[PDB]
RNA sequence: AAAGGUGAAAAGAACCCCGGGAGGGGAGUGAAAGAGAACCUGAAACCGUGGACUUACAAGCAGUCAUGGCACCUUAUGCGUGUUAUGGCGUGCCUAUUGAAGCAUGAGCCGGCGACUUAGACCUGACGUGCGAGCUUAAGUUGAAAAACGGAGGCGGAGC
RNA sequence: GUAGGGGAGCGUUCAGUCCGCGGAGAAGCCAUACCGGAAGGAGUGGUGGAGCCGACUGAAGUGCGGAUGCCGGCAUGAGU
């Protein structure tokens, strides 16, 4: 152990099976719907479902799923035939603004806003339960 | 030592804050909050209607020099025209 | 009733304040003194007047969920302060009797312990600053105390410059604060003394 | 010089907030509604604190005359005959003597009977 | 226990409100009301003929309990801390 | 109008992986990348992911008390902590009021800002201090790490 | 016990002293079953990365749930 910064510098902090889509312009509430079916089953199925799921959010959710498998297979030296989504989840976003509607309490009322809210991330592990 | 230096022991109390006090909302409920108009005197109430004139003058006024003062103590220094200032009449003006 | 460090004798004069060391008056004195020193400088825009804003707003009745006159009021952001500090003084005259009773009571407050009066400063030998450390060590100042030097003779003061040991007070310009603040008062020059 | 409200309000609030635990929804989370929940919470605290004693009184009695009745008397009759005997200043919590230890409570019954006729 | 012991509860550490006389095991005794001991049951006033003995274990201060009070719309909230003192007495006696 | 912060130092991320990208995962530099250029900390509202105990005959200002189940033991095996089932009790807060749970005002929620002040040789009182039948200075002068001087004047001292 | 009056105090910024603490890590933030009659205050554990408690005295822009209060942020109405 030693102390705080000792631990800090003897250890570099890995992130196995992890990858994240930041800032995809889309509403996370939507994206959760796509994601919820993926979560828990084998990354193969995940690729299939995602190929065939009619939501447009399905698109960048698949794009990420592979990167996180791709990270798992290369950086973590894992086994793609043991691979499954350990976890996935979506939130956040610096919800977009140009602030072009300068608002004098009137005449445009309230409209717009375009959430950047995506932040899609997925995490892969090996089953090994068998 | 300034740090071991004490207080006056009862010269002052702390001031008055009307912020907080959990159920202080100060002054009088209606009428006589917010104003700078309070003003205790004024011609309205029983000062006028009171009947005087006379006339103001207040002319020459003199130093009152107690006899008891002059006699008893000191020397009878024969007061006269100068030394008297040190004898506590102090005025001038009169 | 006190000794001199070099040369002569004296300092058997100076009846000290009664009762000996009353700290209330002391407190009064110093407090007055810091208060005298206190320099009022007030950066506040109090009034709705001070800050820069045009003053008519929008509809009074009829806008709804609103109620405002102006942007410069203290209930607003960026506006004026309600009851902020202004450039005042807070300097007065403490009655002179106490002005001179105090420092005497301080010197008196140095009779429960060390204090010193000196003559014959020639042991300094120009300045050199070193010979002040010497003079101190021979006159018993470890320099583990805090010392105030009251004397004339610029050669003699200017021997002492340093944070640790000492501080210097010319021409008997003494402060009740300054002497009560330091540990040792070297009253040194016997002019104001005796 | 000014003193910004910093970390003072926040502290107090955090304390209030922490007092709120299994509180449902808004109560347990945002300040004001928590605090003002805690006013009525005070009311119920102190008052029920004076109360639970009336409560346990009730319970114990409700047991005692139950057993009494199992033996053929009642609370009125049982305490009447018991206290009619200067014997028993017994009184408090005697319920569990009826509940846990039957033979004893039986003897106290028969005692209450000899103290009647 | 209203205040001070009764009945039969044997070889047991327990608590009462403050004991007056302090001590480390300074003996304190109590006259009885009933007895569940001896495998018999006989009522009061025959327990005034019996004597139970107990040793004093520790002198306590119970768990802090807060005292809050509030009245609607009148203001009036009241917060006060309270810790009520006790004595742990160990019971083995006749 | 709002608008500040990598790091000590650019050493500001060659190279590799998924992707058109954005973005991230490694490697490397660095004390630290728990500093990566949406670069100090990073509260709260607010959205999620996982877990523990729970909920699909129950009328609910959300609490409060009492007991049982269950789970957890770093101020911490007890007068525990979390959650819960049941019983009893239980008419938001503020303001304005003769009277408010009020079907009367206010308020979406959380931050942060936000209201009894300052002045004058003023007036009156309480407490404290210095001199005390006396008590004091103002402008100003002079020293100013420091304060002294400055009696013009003011207040007692006689009233009608 | 409401306006109202009286008494003791808690906490916050600044200032002067006093004592000190900090890269083997300051304040701040996070949790917490302990302390105190209350305001409140410590104990340790997690964050942080350059400063800061305690004591005495003095000075305050010094304590927020309300004001259809102010700036901001984020909800509900809704995937309507
Ligand atoms: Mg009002
Ligand atoms: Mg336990
Ligand atoms: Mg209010
Ligand atoms: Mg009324
Ligand atoms: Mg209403
Ligand atoms: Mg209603
Ligand atoms: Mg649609
Ligand atoms: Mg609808
Ligand atoms: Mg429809």
């Amino acid at each position: 152990f030693r102390n705080k910064k000792q631990r800090k510098q003897q250890v570099k902090l890995r992130k196995p099976g992890f990858a994240v889509a930041k800032y995809v312009r889309m509403s996370p509430r939507k994206v959760r719907l796509v994601v919820d079916v993926i979560r828990g089953k084998s990354v193969q199925d995940a690729e299939d479902l995602l190929r065939f799921i009619p939501r447009s959010a399905s698109e960048p959710v698949a794009k990420v799923l592979n990167s996180a498998k791709a990270n798992a297979l290369h950086n973590d030296e894992m086994l793609e035939d043991r691979l499954f989504v350990k976890e996935a989840y979506v939130d956040a976003g610096p919800t977009l603004k140009r602030l072009i509607p300068r608002v004098p309490r009137a005449r445009g009322s309230a409209n717009i806003i375009k959430k950047r809210t995506s932040h899609i991330t997925i995490i892969v592990a090996e089953k090994g339960n068998k | 030592g300034s740090r071991k230096d004490r207080k006056r022991v009862g010269r002052g109390p702390g001031g008055t804050d009307k912020t907080a006090g959990r159920g202080h909302k100060g002054q009088k409920s209606r009428s006589g909050a917010g104003k700078g108009a309070f003003f205790e005197g004024g011609r309205s109430r029983l000062i006028a209607r009171l009947p005087k004139r006379g006339f103001n003058n207040v002319g020459t006024t003199y130093e009152v020099v107690k006899l008891s003062q002059l006699q008893d103590l000191e020397d009878t220094t024969f007061d006269r025209d100068t030394l008297e200032a040190y004898r506590l009449v102090r005025r001038k003006n009169r | 009733a006190q000794i001199n460090v070099i040369g002569q004798n004296g300092g058997r004069t100076i009846e000290l304040p009664l009762p000996e060391v009353n700290s209330g008056v002391l407190h009064e004195v110093v407090t007055w003194q810091l208060a005298s020193r206190r320099r009022g400088t007030a950066s506040t825009r109090t009034r709705a007047q001070v800050s820069k804003t045009g003053r008519k707003m929008y509809g009074q009745k009829g806008t709804g969920n609103a109620r405002h006159g102006d942007r410069s009021v203290p209930t607003f952001v960026g506006g004026g302060v309600a009851f902020g500090p202004k450039p005042r003084s807070y300097d007065y005259t403490l009655p002179r009797q106490v002005r001179q009773l105090g420092l005497a009571m301080a010197i008196a407050s140095r009779q429960e312990g060390g204090k010193l009066v000196a003559v014959d400063g020639f042991d300094i030998a120009d300045a050199k600053t070193k010979n002040f450390i010497s003079w101190a060590k021979q006159n018993g100042l470890d320099g583990t105390e805090k010392v105030l030097l009251v004397t004339d003779d610029e050669n003699t003061r200017r021997a002492a410059r340093n944070v640790s040991w000492v501080s210097v007070l010319p021409v008997a310009g003494v402060n009740v604060y300054d002497i009560l603040r330091h540990d040792r008062l070297v009253i040194d020059a016997a002019a104001l003394e005796i | 010089p000014r003193a910004k409200t910093g970390i003072v309000r926040r502290r107090r609030h955090k304390k209030v907030l922490k007092r709120a635990k299994g509180f449902w929804g808004s109560r347990s989370k945002q300040y004001r509604n928590a605090f003002q929940t805690l006013l009525n919470a005070a009311t119920y605290e102190y008052r029920d604190r004076r109360n639970k004693k009336r409560d346990f009184r009730r319970l114990w009695i409700q047991r005692i005359n139950a057993g009494a009745r199992l033996h053929g008397m009642n609370y009125s009759t049982f305490i009447n005959g018991l206290k009619r005997a200067n014997i028993d200043l017994n009184r408090k919590v005697l319920a569990d003597i009826a509940a846990r230890e039957p033979e004893a409570f039986k003897a106290l019954v028969d005692a209450s009977r000899n103290a009647r006729q | 226990i209203q205040t001070g012991g009764k009945q039969y509860r044997v070889s047991e550490g327990d608590v009462i409100r403050v004991e007056s006389l302090q001590g480390e095991a300074g003996d304190k005794v109590e006259l009885k009301a009933l007895f569940v001991g001896g495998e018999q049951t006989v009522f009061g006033e025959d327990a005034g003929k019996y004597t139970v003995q107990a040793e004093v274990v520790e002198h306590g201060r119970g768990k802090k309990i807060y005292i809050r009070k509030y009245k609607s719309g009148v203001q009036y909230r009241r917060r006060t801390g309270h810790r009520q003192n006790f004595t742990a007495i160990k019971i083995l006696g006749i």
